[PDB]
RNA sequence: AGGACCGAACCGACUAAUGUUGAAAAAUUAGCGGAUGACUUGUGGCUGGGGGUGAAAGGCCAAUCAAACCGGGAGAUAGCU
RNA sequence: GCUCGCCGGAAGACCAAGGGUUCCUGUCCAACGUUAAUCGGGGCAGGGUGAGUCGACCCCUAAGGCGAGGCCGAAAGGCG
RNA sequence: ACACAGGUGGUCAGGUAGAGAAUACCAAGGCGCUUGAGAGAACUCGGGUGAAGGAACUAGGCAAAAUGGUGCCGUAACUUCGGGAGAAGGCACGCUGAUAUGUAGGUGAGGUCCCUCGCGGAUGGAGCUGAAAUCAGUCGAAGAUACCAGCUGGCUGCAACU
RNA sequence: AAUUCCUUGUCGGGUAAGUUCCGACCUGCACGAAUGGCGUAAUGAUGGCCAGGCUGUCUCCACCCGAGACUCAGUGAAAU
RNA sequence: GCUCAACGGAUAAAAGGUACUCCGGGGAUAACAGGCUGAUACCGCCCAAGAGUUCAUAUCGACGGCGGUGUUUGGCACCUCGAUGUCGGCUCAUCACAUCCUGGGGCUGAAGUAGGUCCCAAGGGUAUGGCUGUUCGCCAUUUAAAGUGGUACGCGAGCUGGGUUUAGAACGUCGUGAGACAGUUCGGUCCCUAUCUGCCGUGGGCGCUGGAGAACUGAGGGGGGCUGCUCCUAGUACGAGAGGACCGGAGUGGACGCAUCACUGGUGUUCGGGUUGUCAUGCCAAUGGCACUGCCCGGUAGCUAAAUGCGGAAGAGAUAAGUGCUGAAAGCAUCUAAGCACGAAACUUGCCCCGAGAUGAGUUCUCCCUGACCCUUUAAGGGUCCUGAAGGAACGUUGAAGACGACGACGUUGAUAGGCCGGGUGUGUAAGCGCAGCGAUGCGUUGAGCUAACCGGUACUAAUGAACCGUGAGGCUUAACCU
């Protein structure tokens, strides 16, 4: 249950070792409008892939 | 059928309601109820029966609600659980009469008698 | 298992999740484009996509039924007048489904559920 | 008429499960007993520590009881750790 | 704002205790709120509680308390 | 100690079903309980339903399952004559129509008569309300249809009992 | 026997099988008449035993429905 | 002047209970467990008086003897009293062999059947109930058998608390009494969110020497090893009869394990229907909410067992007790010494699963990259520009895969999901209208209407074109081969 003897800074980096953010790596630009967008996802002025798709 | 299980008597010698207090061939065998022979008491006994209360006895399983099930899927359940009591050393009916339907996997062995007695097999 | 069955819990009891897609959908038929997390987006249309294919034919049963789920007059009314002449020569697909960005109160992936042919 | 009967409020606490770093320093959820009486509850008051009170259990006397709590003797004493 | 669900001998409404400004309006979101907060019983200002009839006060007692004198007790004090 | 599943005296008490302040659904009124979004492993908690057997489980029927309401039959050993006794066992329950354009019963406007002639009485006797029973029909597998609501009997020890 | 060590005494009974139970016998280690003796209808959240109904208690587990557990965002302890 | 006799004399003068207990210490000192020992206990061997018709050793063994185990009662007090939970049951085991069954043998006072006793052998298997708290034990009925021991008398950070083992109460006995019992009876709180090792599953990084995609070899490791009954041989052998083969065959089971859902069912809160009470959609009708899914009645997919298929083998190698052949030592003799042949569920293979992190990192097939410059502290390097290959990764639609990763299918050169069309299934003749009926209701339309997770089709909706990672021919020494 409890510990009996403390961890090391060392074993609690090698804990935290996959605690490792991932990066998006690509961010897609739509044509009509090239600001960056995630990839299947409206470009926050709102467009998909050519058009505008919401008006909000 | 299982162990503690009451069944009603086929044949007219055996008396109404019985227990299975063992299942008899196997280890550990837990449930046998098609042609399976099963340790009997008498739990409740009509006097005109040669039987009586508190006796030990085989019997042989003719009646089942679970049902045998046939080689091409079909099964025949019969409502009511139903024994042929046999004697211990000679596994031989007792009774003079079956009544009631049987099943033709009661074919073999000292079984023949008991579908020969039974009108409906 | 979940081994070949179909529907999402969405950590709700089976009226809620009803009473969720008739409010829903009466939503949806309102205003024609909605704001929903994905995959209640994507048990969305399961619920209004039949609707319209009832809408299709226009009938005093059909009606009945089509108010018998989402109990909105109103939603019937527009189910039975405004589409289904709408998505008549329309084969499935009625709505259709926009991811859009994460909600900021709690990382939800969302999206945009939103009838085809609305004309803005 | 009934320290009568079934049963809510109300009073209590028989069994079980959960909780046991709890939602809670004894509760929750199903069932349980009593429920016109030796019943219950509000507001005041009275009884004070080798004393009170007790349909009595070493029970209760402010989450404390085979002699409450607080200050003083007091830096008691400790052949023990 | 439109639907949905819950309580409805209450999870509704009012007196008493108890708290003491938590009520209302405006502004802010550092800290508190087991999250975010534009919101709040949070911070900061400013308001608000109007009685011959409602309570208290008051007049009168109960259990009981105090109790001039008095009886008693080493003193404190006990009883009346 | 907390924006704590606990504790806290009194007042009011709508409709329908119902004996009811139970219980169910709702009025008026107030709330969704100050973290959410997904997936739908084990395992845990709280439930529903299970072939055949049925207490073989177990320290023990612990727990679950079961019975449950009204009316009417009936109903013991012992007894302290009260009991035991809802003993046990059971039957009828829905809806419609007729009896009866809604009956038994309740309540009582007019008219009339009498009188202390007015908050008077008398066959006052229209409306309103109205339970139960009998007969016949009719639906379902099922009519106490839900919630609610008892498991029963026998032998013994102890203590009379509340 | 709420008491009997030996002891699971012995007879009758209940179960296929009964160190438990009931009626007892009397060989009472070590009952006994208000420290009451013995019976007793009713009553008991009392002790022991049997039976019927009933069933996931069990054979022997299976599916489903919800709250956790798993993943993501925010806050974020403990004993040791 | 002292039985100050506890005699170096606490004072003239002093008994007990504590389970209501509290405090300071101790493993200086008992209870559990471990540890030494093994008297006792169990097992084995030695001598053989004898019982056995005679015959010590078929089987038992007198009086005595010698050991082995740690295995019961003990001995000791080494360890823990600044805490190692007590019997038993449940769940899950694992080992030894002093073997209960099954296997192989020897002697038999072994005719057969069935036995006794001893040797080899641990692969697998090795009951359910009545009683009681019980391990036990006794009993009922099975079975091939219902093994004996170790594992803190296995297992309470896994479960239980029936028992001893607190605090309430009573009975019997003891004591004047408080109370006590190596007696009885009733009741009586069982905590933990897993750091490390360990296991069970599943992944990230790097290595394996250019980088990829696949198929493997198998060094090792794991699983699995049970057995009954009926028949044929055969009423044969054997036998005074009664009875009756423990070779070789075939079928059918019990238990166990694996897979699957075609049947038989179970569940199926996401399908259909009945129906009580109430609320609502104005109302009639039709519906929806709520009451455990309100209560039910059926039920598709999926999962499942009680349903269905299959398997534990045959064979080969080397063996154990045993049985031998040839054969000297020791002219005979002798299973052994030289040789040689048999021989069991044990061992190694054979069957099934993982498996090259097998750092000993293996093999085979295929794919893809062959451009310059600058500096340099040159087995070697660093940088710049151009170039990004096969492929992976990401993202999206998802799955009979799944906790998450992972794995598999698909991405407009598209059937990957939802939708749509058709079918199947399941429920049981919807709504509305008409007719009959005083009405409830019935009849027709109508096996109607709804219908899921299923089957077959269909781009209607979403799977955008990119972008990212990965590079630009791969070290140094030595051999057949050619300059």
């Amino acid at each position: 249950a409890v510990q009996q003897n403390k961890p090391t800074r060392s074993k609690r980096g090698m804990r935290r070792s996959h605690d490792a953010l991932t990066a998006v790596t690509s961010l897609s630009v739509d044509k009509t409008s090239g600001e960056k967008h995630l990839r299947h996802h409206i470009t926050a002025d709102g467009y998909y892939r050519g058009r505008k798709v919401i008006a909000k | 059928i299982q162990e503690q299980t009451m069944l009603n008597v086929a044949d007219n010698s055996g008396a109404r309601r019985v227990m299975c207090i063992k299942v008899l061939g196997g280890s550990h065998r837990r449930y046998a109820g098609v042609g399976d022979i099963i340790k009997i008491t008498i739990k409740e006994a009509i006097p005109r029966g040669k039987v009586k209360k508190g006796d030990v006895l085989k019997a042989v399983v003719v009646r089942t609600k679970k049902g045998v099930r046939r080689p091409d899927g079909s099964v025949i359940r019969f409502d009511g659980n139903a024994c042929v009591l046999l004697n211990n050393n000679s596994e031989q009916p007792i009774g003079t009469r079956i009544f009631g339907p049987v099943t033709r996997e009661l074919r073999s062995e000292k079984f023949m008698k008991i579908i020969s007695l039974a009108p409906e097999v | 298992m979940r081994h070949r069955k179909s529907g999402r819990q969405l950590n709700r009891n089976s009226s809620h999740r009803q009473a969720m897609f008739r409010n829903m959908a009466g939503s949806l038929v309102r205003h024609e484009i909605i704001k929903t997390t994905l995959p209640k987006a994507k048990e969305l249309r399961r619920v209004v996509e039949p609707l319209i294919t009832l809408a299709k034919t226009d009938s005093v049963a059909n009606r009945r039924l089509a108010f018998a789920r989402t109990r909105d007059n109103e939603i019937v009314a527009k189910l039975f007048n405004e589409l289904g002449p709408r998505f008549a020569s329309r084969a499935g697909g009625y709505t259709r489904i926009l991811k859009c960005g994460f909600r900021a109160g709690d990382n939800a992936p969302m999206a945009y559920i939103e009838l085809v042919d609305r004309s803005e």
